[PDB]
């Protein structure tokens, strides 16, 4: 009953490649018909769904989108319920706004027992990944919940002040990821550390230089940074938060294993049919999708499923279906939620265009094939970031996706919500 | 399908009262949020009141704490937004929609109602 996570044995779905338009995505984000100009460009989205509780974060910039003053930083939490037609909807229950909107960047979310912990970064010099040699390093953590019990004390806004961050050998850590996992008394936020470039160990042998005659063998080393001549490289990983030990909890960092290592990017680890699956956004030469099963937690070993049918578009320098190393920190976030693990199938909103990001399509694909595709927008609609999270309805499976489509009705890149029903039977 | 009508008018003198009303057809009104949102000409969406199910929690949009008071009724589907001591900074349009605030819209918004504070 209600909205639950993937735990157990759901209804069997179609296991055959079909293309007779078996998918029909609906929209659950009917926006107000704004008239005239907008000047309210929505950047930095966030969508984290866990145990029927969803979180949302977006920044409204006045004027342009890249260079625009911030107006309101909305951090919202809510429950996932039905829309009266067996279609899930996002009923946001609480909304908060920090005092300074131009200082909150790269938030996160996790739900352990009754709190939706939002882990953002405090920056007074600009963007964290853009300005790394001048960022302070302090992190912000807010305890948002559902049903704050108005006739009470501070159980609606409490912002936990982190004492100090204990880094093993890193300099600065920052939460870079929509959603993490919970393990009872330990929160795990997908984050990235700004490691010193002059103190990184990576032998120039593990680089995939099998058939890369046009490429250069020294491309793997100078690729984990935002720029070639950069002082801080992005090492993805997790932030462990022990809210059950000590008077005030602490934060530690655990890096990702060296197996198929890439640059730090918005990552997401999510539980499924038991174990957690980790996905790292392909913001590097590895245009192929990077996701796999997590074996261990402390050393963070994640086996990556080699998928060669789904890729990520670029900017005419590192297009889709590219494997050889190349210096290009250009990409978009396109996750893929694992549906069933008996046969590896993942559903995600990707971009079927080896060019500028256009034509978002919801693809449910197996290891190496394209099982089902759904076209939810015209081939001219532009996208910027796609987040997808699947869950269990009363008895079926439904996937909610936030897509940065070009709203033709308002002439602005607007985050819209879409609900996709997994086909139960091919017939 | 789903119908949400926003009645009421405007053209009021700064300082007074206003009794807004809402309509609901389709979905169940007793089990959903059905909050209010405000849209000023030239500005974006501004949340003014959020009501949950049977009275447990009510957020009154701290920016305007004591000027507004939202009320719900499960017997007759109608969401009241009785305003008290309005000002000239409240000239905008009100919409009773599912979901607290932001950019998320569950169902179709609808026509709405215009409220003007002048003279
Ligand atoms: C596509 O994706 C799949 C699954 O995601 C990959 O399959 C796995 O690939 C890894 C590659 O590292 C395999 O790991 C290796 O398996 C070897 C298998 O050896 C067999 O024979 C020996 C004989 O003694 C047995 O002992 C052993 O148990 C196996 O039965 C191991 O020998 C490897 O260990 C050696 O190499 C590692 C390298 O680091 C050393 O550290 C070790 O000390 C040791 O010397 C290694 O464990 C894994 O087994 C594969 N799994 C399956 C189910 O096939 C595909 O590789 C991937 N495709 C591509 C192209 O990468």
């Amino acid at each position: 009953e209600g909205v639950s996570n993937l735990v157990g044995l759901p209804n069997n779905i179609c296991l055959q490649k079909t293309s007779n338009q078996i998918l029909k995505p609906k929209l659950i984000s009917y926006t107000l018909p704004v008239v005239g100009q907008s000047g309210t460009c929505i950047t930095d989205p966030l969508l984290a769904m866990d145990e029927g509780y969803f979180a949302y974060s977006h920044l409204e910039r006045i004027g342009s989108c890249s260079r625009g003053v911030s107006k309101q930083r909305i951090i919202g939490v809510g429950e996932v319920l039905d829309r009266g037609d067996e279609v899930p909807s996002l009923f946001m229950t609480n909304v908060w706004t920090p005092p300074n909107p131009n200082t909150v960047y790269h938030c996160s979310a996790v739900y352990n027992n009754e709190f939706y912990y939002v882990l953002c970064a405090v920056s007074t010099v600009g963007d964290p990944i853009l300005n790394s040699t001048y960022w302070s390093g302090s992190l912000m953590m807010t305890r948002l919940a559902v049903k704050p019990k108005s006739n009470g004390g501070g159980y609606n806004q409490h912002q936990l002040a982190l004492r100090s961050i204990e880094k093993g050998r890193y300099d600065k850590v920052m939460p870079y990821g929509p959603s993490g996992i919970k393990q009872g008394d330990t929160l795990y936020f997908p984050a990235v550390g700004f490691l010193v470039r002059t103190e990184f160990k990576y032998n120039d042998s593990n680089c995939p230089i099998t058939k890369c005659q046009y490429s250069k063998p020294e491309n793997c080393r100078l690729s984990m940074g935002i720029r070639p001549n950069s002082h801080y490289i992005l090492r993805s990983g997790l932030l462990k938060y022990n809210l059950s030990d000590g008077e005030n909890p602490k934060v530690v960092f655990i890096e990702i294993s060296d197996q198929r290592l890439s640059i730090g990017s918005p990552s997401k680890i999510y539980d499924s049919l038991g174990q957690p699956v980790f996905y790292q956004a392909s913001f590097s030469w590895d245009t192929m999708i990077k996701f796999g099963d997590v074996l261990t937690v402390n050393p963070l070993v994640v086996n990556w499923r080699n998928n060669t049918v789904i890729s990520r578009p670029g900017q005419s320098q590192c297009p889709r279906f590219n494997t050889c190393p190349e210096i290009c920190w250009e990409g978009v976030y396109n996750d893929a939620f694992l549906i069933d693990r008996i046969n590896w199938i993942s559903a995600g909103v990707f971009l079927d265009s080896n060019q500028t990001a256009e034509n978002p399509v919801f693809t449910v694909f197996k290891d190496n094939e394209i099982l089902y595709r759904a076209q939810l927008a015209s081939e001219d609609t532009n996208a910027q970031k796609t987040i997808t999270n699947c869950f269990l309805l009363k008895n079926k499976i439904w996937c909610i996706s936030l897509v940065e489509i070009y709203d033709t009705g308002d002439n602005v890149i607007r985050p819209k919500l879409f609900a996709v029903k997994i086909p139960e039977q091919c017939t | 399908e789903v119908q949400l009508v926003e009645s009421g008018g405007g053209l009021v003198q700064p300082g007074g009262s206003l009794r807004l009303s809402c309509a609901a057809s389709g979905f169940t009104f007793s089990s959903y949020a059905m909050s209010w949102v405000r849209q000023a000409p030239g500005k974006g969406l501004e949340w003014v009141s959020y009501i949950s199910s049977s009275s447990s929690y009510t957020n009154y949009a701290d920016s305007v704490k004591g000027r507004f008071t939202i009320s719900r009724d499960n017997s007759k589907n109608t969401l009241y937004l009785q305003m008290n001591s309005l000002r000239a900074e409240d000239t905008a349009s009100y919409y009773c929609a599912r979901g607290l605030a932001g950019v998320w819209g569950i169902d179709v918004w609808g026509q709405g109602t215009l409220v003007t504070v002048s003279s």
